[PDB]
RNA sequence: AACGCGACGAUACUACCCGCACGUUGUAGACGUAUAAGAAUAGGCUCCGGCCUCGUAUCCUAGCAGGCGAUUCCUCCGCCGGCCUCGAAGUGGCCGUCGGUAAUUCGCGUAUUGCAAUUUAGACACGCGCGGGAUCAAAUCCUUUGCAGACGACUUAGAUGUG
RNA sequence: CAUCGGUUCUGGCGGGGGGAUAAAGGCCCAGGGAAUGUGGCUCCUCCGGGAGUGUUAUAGCCCUGGGUGUAAUACCCUCGC
């Protein structure tokens, strides 16, 4: 029997993946993220749009 | 023993043009161009006359001094890939099951893509893509014959040694099934 | 003000004591000075004084810091380490620490 | 062979004492051997040694052989 | 056929190529004896510059861009001094840069302590005129 | 092997009431000290006639210098030495500037090449090639070519090795 | 000398050791891996096991012995109260691995969520993020703005924080389970702003996992405590009256090295070991408006 | 011969035994070394001998229980550079281990070491030291062959770093043009008698 | 055009040349004086 | 990893933070503990003129361990604030204020440590201090639970509640 | 620290002797010779350079003898500072 890792199972999982499964994981992926998207809609400094810095080492202390 | 000097000539046509840099030989020609880097050889190029490259190694040894034929061949088969190309036509024969091939051309990889179909009656569909460059179509002239085209000797060979190797018989014998597809001609395009 | 140093001797450091493969004499100890690479310049620095200075706890006499001195006798070797003998053999503890080798006595 | 990616036992170089010991022991049993054979050994030697004689690619290979038989001729001459 | 090929070039040892030994000196390959020696001779009227002749490893040294033009191959030490004060190879050899860098570093090493002293200051005094000079090109530019 | 000199080593027979002027033998060793000279020629000597050193004496051992230290000259040496099977000939050449360098030459060349060592190594004949048409290895021939000029491509230039770090990445270029 | 006749392994190596697992809650290994052109969406979510009951499924399975017939099968309850997201963690790539750098939370946080920080909440005073709540008062929330733009400018994995709405089960447990829950799909300016919109909302499980979706299930198993090797690895039996006992392994060891290896079987811990087992085809997505789901 | 604070090496192109060598003794003197861009380090010989040493190192393994005691094989080429070097030192004893404590090694360049001087060590650059012809190879892919996996990760932060540093060229780039002017306006200020007697002094 | 046939069929390939890497080393007048001189020593 | 690491929440207490106020406090060992291109090595760099063995280089380097007063200079350094910026183990740029500052020259002081004696001088961490600013927290035993359990441990619950 | 004594490590300098009274080598004198043939001449030419001829020419080299010369230097031995 052809072993779980071998290489011409593998190619025929590939080719179900991309050819079977894939279209069917992609439209029910695309109608659960428009539900959840439903609910989902449903100076630099001083205004956060500079990035400053919050409120042993790497290196050798010297 | 190091040889001191040793040297080979490589003549270039007119519509060639070669530049190197860096052991890195781009040759440019009417069909196209191609690229290939000799940095894994120890070569020093030089002009030695008007359209002639000159190979040279300094203090090699005898390994070091044949491996100038090599690149010459090399450089040689670039100038005639981009100069009259290269073409390898297949022949598929079958004795039962008529083998189905179809050539298209993918758009997004830029690449062709041969589709091999009914062979020995198996329901699997093969499929090769080819090397970038390599121009696949089917012989309106003779019968049951694929003709791939480019300017890279490389890459049609072995664009035609992959579909040769993709149609073979298996726990069968080879004396009374012969079915395949063969290698028939290499040549050049012009 | 001033923006110089103030050193005059020369950096170096304790890389062990001499030694076979296995039986080590803590009496000669040898020194890597800074520059010196060889027997040539080792013969410049024969005779000068070096000084091995640490700190210990206990403040005596107005410091906390003591010094074991000692003097450089005859180079090491081809690479300029030399061998120096202190009037106490250095810890050895103090294998890759520093030592002051200073320029007296003087000949120049 | 899959060596590379799947090694097997390492073949040791590290040997041991009574290896060395042993091997020594047989080797200087060997020479003893040999000499004893040697002393009995019944096969014809030559007294005389078969010369290599001299190299064809000497350039005054031509000088040299004028100089042999010119002393020859004076030994001959001489005697 | 347009070819268009940038590669190294390096200098060749030949009859007639100026070395410059380790010590500082100067010779002129005369005759070469392998792929590893030469056979050099430098007559050299500057005591500094000068070789005398023999053997010299190439590993021990450097190609000058000094070559002595149609210098006949095993030539003795009269016919190379006759081309070395014919072809000037002392003026050339001032000229290029490695004995200019050589020269510094003589002037480095020959200094004392007032020497170094006063290298200081009149380095500072020259950094004065620098500074104020970049100053001014930062500022208008 | 070692800084050698050659020497003629003339000796003879000690003189008896049958002989008294036995004949004189002179040879031409490469040795590095008078000694060994002396050794080597008692030596040979035993291999070729009824004299030891017992029974003989060194009338003289003087050094053979170069005459032309300063010319390049090519050197053919046919020699014989002892391996395995036994003895076996040997012609090289040598590019060298004195009988002496091309006869070190020669014992480092049979050393690395042939596991061949001073005491199994009999040197008989070193000659001077005068024309170069008498050259015959390919190796000394490619050096005796008419406008020999090559470059030195790939080399490390000399850091001093008590020198451990550098700031800057070396080039292989002059 | 070797054995006999051949027989495999009591056990599997890969499931050791078999100790108790370091918390109580799953532990998610591994996300799905994330494609940027996907839209946004979770990946996991949490419920409580109830139990089991029996179903009747027309079977569609075409090739199969029982195709166009009737099965009995047996199927796991799992009542999914509805989640809220609470927070939004972003995750940097180093070359020691995936680092958090910052995680910004919700402003107003329920007491189910604030009871997992405490071990004694009736002896609080309750004091969790109350300082943390102030922030989004202070300045127009600009260290919100600072951490979300710095999980938008720094960050390749975003993460939302939801806990289970507890009070809604049956379970005497008032202290909720929070989880990180991968955004997959989109940029991750996408999947920030996807997590801001869904601050302080409770998500359901009909909007994460759909109906005849196969998933995987992680949790731990049921605690056996200190059991002998013939229940924990399934070894023979010794023969009646056997010396020293008869449900135990009779060598542990004849052979080199002076040792016990880890390969035998011993006494010890079974049960309470963390599982992730996979492909479980989801076969009804109730509802708990229905009145007849 | 130099005394100094710390010394930065790029592992870039050094092999590895040679360079474990040199930074074991430095450590044992007493320097503080730290040693960058391990995954670009270089092993003489193509990468199937090395690849045959890894494994045969993989093979040696504890019998009894793999979790103590056995030789544990790490993947990251730092730390097999850390293996070379502690082969290198008797790291058994306190002065191998306080030896030890003096060595840093990461992979690529992480900050601040990308805004610092990396010194190269000429005994051990394999452009200097094989000859040409020989084979060699990567440390890092023979790692990212065993099982290192942030190859990619320390690339991608290794192209952000070379963009920054190609910033700071053009910056640098136009900083010495801005010298050199400097230099040429003020040779027309200073002092003639200055020039002359720094010129003969050598500066 | 290149007139004959390869057996391998690669009919690129270029007219090679004998490897001779000790070419030029000497004239063929002087091979046959050595010749001469080497027959009648011998 | 129970002597690997990250993010976050709350932090009573002398506990936390700020300033100077010092250590018979501790440190495999300060003394200018100065210096970022990448890449190639049978090729590179550039200001585009040329340059490349060479870090033997560059910067910095004078003054009671470095004073006082001028002459003179607009050069260099440092602390703050603003705007940007720096996520691989996160920090630099510009601007502005303030303070110091031989690139030139001069005066007043240096002694007596007695002919050398570490040149007690740096950094980090810690503690005792004051003088100010900020905040009023948890864990465990106990009772309980049985999703757990030999015992510890674990999942819960115990402060007004949907207990 | 100075002046000493014993032992020892290391550096520099000034002399002497020997060999083929080093061998070389430079500068002259008198001969001879050759090519990896200089100038010249001739023939091809991509005219960039090759090919042939012959003994110094508009380069030089090698061999032999003599002078400077009891030259210098290397090596070995040695007397001292």
């Amino acid at each position: 029997a052809k072993s779980a890792r071998a290489s011409r199972i593998k190619e025929n999982h590939q080719r179900f993946k991309k050819n079977i499964a894939g279209p069917v994981e992609a439209a029910r992926l695309e109608r659960l993220s428009a539900k959840l998207m439903a609910i989902a809609q449903a100076s630099g400094v001083k205004s956060g749009k500079s990035i400053g810095r919050k409120d042993s080492s790497i290196v050798f202390p010297m | 023993m190091r040889y001191i000097h040793s040297e080979e000539t490589i003549p270039v046509p007119e519509n060639v043009k070669v530049s190197i840099k860096s052991r890195l030989v781009t040759v440019e020609g009417p069909r196209g161009k191609l690229q290939k880097d000799l940095s894994h050889i120890a070569v020093n190029f030089s002009v030695v006359k008007k359209g002639v490259i000159g190979l040279e190694i300094h203090h090699g040894s005898r390994k070091d001094v044949a491996a100038l034929r090599t690149v010459r061949t090399i450089i040689n088969n670039m100038i005639i890939g981009v100069t009259k190309g290269f073409k390898y036509k297949m022949r598929y024969v079958y004795a039962h099951f008529p083998i189905n091939v179809n050539v298209e051309k993918n758009a997004e990889t830029g690449c062709y893509e041969v589709e091999i179909r009914n062979f020995i009656g198996e329901k699997i569909v093969r499929k090769v893509v080819m090397a970038p460059g390599v121009e696949v179509e089917i012989s309106k002239a003779q019968k049951d014959e694929l003709i791939l085209s480019g300017n890279s000797l490389e890459a049609v060979s072995q664009s035609a040694a992959d579909i040769q190797q993709i149609c073979k018989v298996r726990n069968k014998d080879i004396r009374k099934f012969l079915d395949g597809i063969y290698v028939s001609e290499k040549g050049n395009i012009v | 003000p001033s923006e110089a140093g103030h050193r005059l001797y020369v950096k170096g450091r304790h890389l062990s004591y001499q030694r076979g493969r296995r039986n080590t004499h803590p009496k000669t100890s040898l020194i890597k000075i800074e520059g010196v690479d060889d027997t040539a310049a080792a013969n410049f620095y024969l005779g000068k004084r070096v000084a091995y200075v640490y700190r210990a706890q206990k403040e005596v006499r107005g410091t906390k810091i003591r010094v074991i001195w000692g003097k450089i006798t005859r180079p090491h070797g081809n690479s300029g380490v030399v061998r120096a003998k202190f009037t106490h053999p250095l810890p050895a503890r103090s294998f890759g620490a520093s030592v002051r080798i200073m320029l007296y006595p003087s000949s120049i | 062979a899959g060596t590379i990616n799947k090694p097997k036992k390492p073949t040791s170089k590290r040997k041991t004492t009574r290896l060395r010991a042993k091997i020594s022991k047989r080797a200087a049993e060997k020479k003893r051997k040999e000499r004893k054979l040697a002393r009995k050994n019944p096969e014809w030697r030559s007294k005389l040694k078969k010369d290599p004689g001299i190299p064809n690619l000497f350039p005054y290979k031509e000088r040299l052989l004028q100089q042999i038989e010119e002393e020859r001729i004076r030994r001959k001459e001489e005697l | 056929a347009e070819i268009n090929v940038e590669a190294t070039s390096w200098r060749r040892v030949e009859v007639g190529r100026v070395l410059k030994l380790e010590n500082g000196s100067l010779a002129a390959i005369v005759e070469i004896i392998d792929h590893k020696r030469v056979l050099a001779d430098g007559p050299s009227s500057d005591p500094k510059l000068a070789t005398p002749r023999g053997i010299v490893p190439l590993s021990r040294a450097l190609l000058t861009p000094i070559v002595i033009p149609k210098l006949p191959r095993g030539a003795r030490t009269g016919a190379v001094k006759k081309a070395w004060e014919a072809y000037g190879v002392d003026a050339k050899w001032k000229e290029t840069n490695w004995a200019k860098k050589q020269l510094q570093q003589e002037r480095r090493q020959s200094l004392t302590d007032f020497d170094r002293f006063k290298v200081m200051r009149l380095k500072k005094q020259r950094r004065f005129e620098e500074r104020k000079a970049l100053a001014k090109i930062k500022a208008a530019a | 092997m070692g800084r050698l000199q050659e020497y003629q080593v003339i000796g003879r027979h000690l003189p008896t009431e049958a002989n008294p002027n036995p004949a004189l033998y002179r040879m031409r060793i490469f040795a590095p000290n008078e000694v060994v000279a002396k050794s080597r020629f008692w030596y040979f000597l035993r291999g070729l006639k009824k004299v030891k050193k017992a029974t003989g004496e060194i009338v003289s051992v003087n050094v053979i210098s170069e005459k032309h230290p300063l010319k390049v000259k090519n050197f053919g040496i046919w020699l014989r030495y002892d391996s395995r099977s036994g003895t076996h000939n040997m012609y090289k050449e040598y590019r060298e500037t004195s009988r002496v360098a091309a006869v070190e030459a020669m014992y480092a060349d049979m050393a690395a090449r042939h596991r061949a060592r001073f005491r199994s190594i009999h040197i008989l004949k070193v000659v001077e090639l005068e024309k170069t048409e008498d050259v015959k290895r390919p190796y000394i021939k490619q050096l005796v070519a008419k406008n020999l000029s090559f470059p030195l491509p790939h080399r490390v230039p000399k850091i001093s090795t008590k020198k451990i770090f550098s700031a800057k990445r070396p080039s292989t270029f002059s | 000398s070797h054995r006999k006749y051949e027989a495999p392994r009591h056990g599997s190596l890969a499931f050791l050791p078999r100790k108790r697992a370091a918390r109580h809650r799953g532990r998610v290994k591994s996300f799905p891996k994330d494609d940027p052109k996907k839209p946004v969406h979770l990946t996991a979510a949490m419920g409580y096991k109830a139990g089991m009951t029996t179903i009747v499924r027309d079977l569609d399975r075409p090739g199969a012995k029982a195709h166009k017939k009737e099965v009995v099968e047996a199927v796991t309850i799992i009542d999914c109260p509805p989640m809220v997201v609470v927070g939004l963690v972003g995750y940097i790539e180093t070359p020691r691995g995936l680092r958090s750098l910052t995680t910004v939370w919700a402003e107003h946080l329920s007491d189910e969520v604030k009871r997992r920080f405490y071990k004694n909440w009736y002896k609080s005073k309750k004091k969790a993020f109350t300082k943390y709540a102030k922030k989004y008062a202070e300045n127009n929330g600009a260290s919100i703005t600072r951490e979300l733009e710095r999980i938008k400018k720094y960050c390749t994995v975003v993460r939302v924080l939801a806990h289970t709405q507890i009070r809604k089960t049956p379970l005497k447990q008032k202290k909720a389970h929070l989880m990180e829950i991968q955004i997959n799909g989109g940029s991750v300016a996408d999947k920030v702003e996807f997590g801001r919109s869904l601050f302080e909302k409770p998500v359901t499980i009909d909007t994460i996992f759909e109906k005849d979706e196969m998933i995987d299930v992680i949790a731990v198993t049921k605690g056996h405590g200190f059991v002998g090797v013939t229940a924990r690895w399934g070894t023979k039996k010794l023969p009646r009256k056997t010396h020293k006992g008869l449900r135990k392994v009779a060598c542990i060891g004849a052979w080199h090295p002076s040792h016990v290896q880890w390969t035998v079987a011993r006494a010890g811990q079974m049960g309470y070991h963390h599982r992730t087992s996979v492909n479980h085809k989801i076969y009804r997505i109730g509802k708990g408006d229905d009145e007849a789901n | 011969s130099s005394f100094e604070s710390v010394v930065v090496i790029d592992g870039k192109g050094h092999l590895l035994g040679r360079l474990a060598s040199i930074v074991a003794k430095q450590l044992l003197s007493g320097q503080k070394i730290v040693v960058v861009r391990c995954e670009a380090l270089n092993i003489s010989g193509e990468f199937f001998r090395a690849k045959l040493k890894y494994h045969a190192y993989l093979r040696k393994m504890t019998r009894y229980n793999p979790t103590r005691g056995g030789p544990f094989h790490f993947r990251a080429p730092s730390r097999i550079f850390y293996k070379a070097v502690r082969g290198m030192i008797p790291h058994k004893t306190a002065r191998g281990a306080a030896a030890l404590e003096r060595l840093k090694v990461f992979e690529g360049v992480p900050p601040p070491y990308d805004k610092k001087k990396k010194m190269v060590v000429p005994q051990a650059l394999r452009v200097l030291r094989l000859q040409p012809g020989r084979k060699y190879c990567t440390v890092g892919r023979l790692s990212h062959e065993v099982g290192w996996k942030y190859q990619d990760v320390v690339a991608r932060l290794e192209e952000r770093r070379k963009a920054k540093g190609a910033a700071y060229y053009e910056r640098k780039k136009l900083a010495a043009r801005q010298l050199s002017e400097a230099k040429k306006a003020a040779a027309a200020k200073v002092d003639p008698k200055v020039s002359e007697a720094l010129a003969a002094y050598g500066y | 055009k290149n007139l004959g046939m390869r057996k391998n069929g690669q009919v690129w390939l270029p007219a090679k040349k004998a490897f001779r890497p000790t070419k030029g080393l000497t004239s063929w007048e002087l091979r046959v004086k050595k010749r001469q001189e080497q027959a009648a020593m011998k």
